[PDB]
């Protein structure tokens, strides 16, 4: 074991949803315990810092602390894109007088959209006119991609896009290659096209 | 044990 | 009040690199993390008092010098066996008190600097059958064979940077994954309104800003150099 | 500043009698500042190698230390022990008695 | 209450001559198990119990770079105190800290402290429900406003609630044999003319732990504090302690005078007589 345990794995949980992070230490003389957030690229950032055993608000989120049952938890209410982020547990040591961290815990908040319409659409160039790219676009949150099998082709995982002008998100992914006889409905195979798509000519 | 580093006055 | 020089690092496998933390916070501890892609936090270095440095879990291949309370140089030598990692440097009132980072330090170290190479940016319009089915319209930027994976894209409509209706990927994967020195390949995609893409006037751009070697750097070789610099492409409206 | 004056108490660890070793101790408490001296005498003579427990304080921020040392006492040996304060004047010396 | 530990720390300035002395000692209930001498040797915690002596290097490691800090944190506190009231660099200062906890038969929290002396007077210390400050003079309001802005209280009372009893209990099963032992005192009276008429009765109480105790003259079985005398229990050297309470007596009436001694290892007070 390490001083400081918490699932590593992928959480997720829908939009406004309570999104619960659980984080158990190992008895080093522990009496502070931290939580941090941590942005793809960026720095670790302070955001929760609990003493005493109960639930301390801040926010939209709260932490809680039982020091009996070594464990620490954070649970996050009204779940927003914004909170797409790995969330280290920190957990303090007077014996030793040191200071750990666990390996994380990434978090991604899923979009409850409503009516999709998916579909798979060929893009080209706007200057070239002779590459030629596949988009897997407005697809519900069941629906899940995969990387392909073959080197020459190239497939990237769900992004969620938020038009504020309209008041709705979708899921989109791209795929595309250099095989100058590329599919778009040779794409996508492998992953689990939800019998919805409409594919053009 | 003994406690964290105090604050200074 | 915690920063870190550079932001970006790239230098040849064979010498030792130098990364600096200034601290203003009046910490006397001081700490120096690398953090890998997809893992936690691993501790290198770290100091209590203003003469001492005590070695961290991996400690090999890692100098550290503690001449004075502000600054924590860390000095990764060529005896670092994988040198490439992400080097976060921290501080705190004390050994058991709460740690805050600096801004981060992205150091990359390879064989030889040929496999340095700027993005390739191209954008792709929108197609008919999304515009008549949706009303709506996704304008897709690739960003290809990069190395290393220094990247920043942002979208840029009307001269003025835009983050509604944008979506980037997380990390960029790698184009050959079966190879160490493999190049990076970035997406994203920009999704405006059916009325709007077919506006004459509007204008797209993709900007992409890469970093790698500096203009001090020695380069020898006779294609174009990496510098650190900026890859775009536009595209303009069409009622078509 | 507060300055207080050490209570000087001389002693034996167990009940003495004459021919079996012992150890003799000098207990001074309720002193302030921390600087003090403290000697043990054997018939006026300092004795060397007298050890003294580790500086503590009581409730009202006054310290006491322990002084001690092994010996035999026997029916004409005067022990003593010689103690010099910034609240005193000159070292005072409060012999051992072995009823007290 | 059943069972406390405490630690005590002093630092006094030596100006021109060196940098101020630090000394740390730990505490639990009457037994010294650890300490910490910046003029020593050693330059690290030094174990002064035999069941502490069981703990990692992990310990003492860590406990020998907490001490320093102590020590760190007060020499600064030397420096800006004299600030505080504008005195000069010539004269040698005192600063004392003691924490700890206390705890019932249950082994559980029952009282915590935290107090801070300057010159010997009370500086500041946390009240008892461990989430105010009692600041004593004007100068040490500048203190509680600047911990109260970084939530000092706070973190203290993690450790007087939480680590202090949970690391007292961990001591307390280790030096069992040691810690949660009682010691009757070996009591006995001796007989000392003064003059003609007068006679002083001393009752002496010895090698008993742990040192709380009480001395009682009773005359008839009457209590009498008059011509009483009552000396301070001293340490023995051996862990123990030592007590004597006297009484003058005219002479022939020795027979009326009773002692009592009460103490933690006698479930009834025991009577001392001369004869």
């Amino acid at each position: 074991q390490k001083e400081v345990e918490q699932n590593s794995g992928p959480l997720s949980v829908p939009e406004g949803a309570i999104a619960s992070l659980n984080c158990t230490y190992s008895d080093r003389g522990s009496q502070s315990f931290f939580w941090y957030r941590q942005y793809s690229g960026k720095s670790p950032e302070l955001i929760m810092s609990i003493y005493s055993n109960g639930d301390k608000e801040d926010g939209r989120f709260t932490a809680q602390l039982n020091k009996a049952s070594q464990y620490v938890s954070l649970l996050i209410r009204d779940s927003q894109p914004s909170d797409s982020a790995t969330y280290l547990c920190a957990v303090n040591a007077l014996l030793g007088n040191q200071f750990y961290f666990g390996t994380g815990t990434s978090l991604t908040v899923i979009p409850n959209i409503q009516n999709p319409d998916p579909a798979v659409y060929q893009l080209r160039d706007s200057k070239s006119s002779d590459k030629s790219v596949c988009l897997f676009t407005d697809f519900d949150s069941q629906t899940n991609v995969s990387q392909s099998k073959d080197s020459d082709v190239y497939i990237t995982d769900k992004c969620v896009l938020d038009m504020r002008s309209m008041d709705f998100k979708s899921n989109s992914a791209v795929a595309w290659s250099n095989k100058s006889d590329f599919a778009c409905a040779n794409a996508f195979n492998n992953s689990i096209i939800p019998e919805d798509t409409f594919f053009p000519s | 044990i003994l406690d964290q580093v105090p604050f200074s006055v | 009040g915690i920063t870190q020089s550079p932001k970006y690092l790239f230098r040849k496998e064979g010498q030792n690199v130098t990364l600096s933390c200034e601290q203003n916070l009046n910490h006397d501890a001081m700490y120096w993390y690398r953090q890998d892609p997809g893992q936690g936090l691993r501790l290198i270095y770290y100091s209590q008092i203003v003469n001492d440095f005590q070695k961290g879990d991996i400690a090999e291949g890692y100098s550290v010098s503690r001449e004075k309370k502000e600054s924590f140089p860390l000095t990764v030598t060529s005896a670092q066996k994988n040198p490439t990692a992400f080097y976060l440097c921290a501080s705190s009132m004390g050994g058991t008190y709460e740690q805050y980072f600096g801004p981060g330090t992205r150091l990359t170290v390879t064989e030889d600097l040929k496999n340095v190479f700027p993005p390739e940016v191209a954008v792709f319009e929108p197609s008919e059958a999304e515009i008549s089915h949706t009303q709506k319209a996704t304008l897709v930027c690739l960003a290809t064979g990069f190395y290393p994976d220094h990247v920043e894209l942002s979208w840029w409509v009307n001269g003025k940077e835009v983050h509604s209706g944008v979506c980037t990927d997380p990390q960029p994967l790698k184009e050959q994954p079966a190879l160490n020195d493999s190049r990076y390949a970035l997406s994203s995609r920009l999704r405006v309104s059916a009325t709007f893409w077919q506006d004459p006037r509007n204008h797209f751009r993709c900007q992409v800003q890469f970093y790698g070697l500096s203009e001090n750097d020695e380069w020898t070789q006779d294609r174009a150099k990496p510098v650190t610099q900026i890859v775009s492409a536009e595209a303009w409206g069409r009622a078509d | 500043m507060i300055q207080r004056t050490p209570k000087i108490q001389v002693y034996s660890r167990h009940p003495a009698e004459n021919g079996k070793s012992n150890f003799l101790n000098c207990y001074v408490s309720g002193f302030h500042p921390s600087d003090i001296e403290v000697d043990l005498l054997k018939n006026g003579e300092r004795i060397e190698k007298v050890e003294h427990s580790d500086l503590s304080f009581s409730k009202d921020w006054s310290f006491y230390l322990l002084y001690y040392t092994e010996f035999t006492p026997t029916e004409k040996d005067e022990y003593a022990c010689r103690v010099n304060h910034v609240t005193l004047s000159q070292p005072k010396i409060v012999k051992w008695d072995r009823d007290m | 209450g059943s069972h406390s530990m405490r630690y005590f720390f002093t630092s006094v300035s030596r100006p021109g001559r060196g940098e101020p002395r630090f000394i740390a000692v730990g505490y639990v209930d009457d037994t010294q198990f650890v300490r910490f001498d910046s003029d020593a040797a050693s330059q690290r915690m030094e174990p002064r119990a035999p069941w502490i002596e069981q703990e990692g290097p992990e310990y003492w490691d860590g406990e020998t770079r907490k001490v320093k800090a102590h020590s760190q944190t007060h020499r600064v506190d030397l420096g800006t105190l004299r600030g505080y009231y504008n005195q000069s660099e010539a004269g040698s200062h005192t600063v004392q800290r003691m924490y700890g906890c206390d705890v019932g038969s249950d082994w559980r929290f029952l009282r915590g402290y935290h107090q801070y002396a300057y010159d010997g007077k009370d500086y500041i210390a946390l009240k008892e429900d461990l989430r105010s400050w009692t600041a004593a003079d004007m100068a040490a309001q500048t203190t509680k406003h600047k911990w109260e802005a970084a939530h000092v209280a706070e973190q203290l009372r993690a450790y007087l609630e939480g680590t202090c009893v949970e690391w007292l209990r961990r001591y307390l099963e280790n030096g069992k044999e040691t810690l949660q032992r009682t010691d009757a005192p070996k009591t006995h009276m001796t007989h000392h003319a003064v003059s003609d008429h007068e006679a002083t009765l001393r009752c002496w109480a010895l090698s008993f732990y742990p040192a709380e105790i009480t001395l009682t003259w009773q005359r008839d079985g009457e209590d009498q504090t008059q011509d009483t005398e009552l000396v301070e229990t001293r340490p023995a050297g051996d862990g123990t302690f030592q007590k004597w309470a006297a009484v003058v007596v005219p002479s022939g009436q020795e027979q009326r005078y009773t002692c009592h001694v009460q103490h933690e290892g006698l479930p009834k007070p025991l009577t001392l007589r001369w004869e």
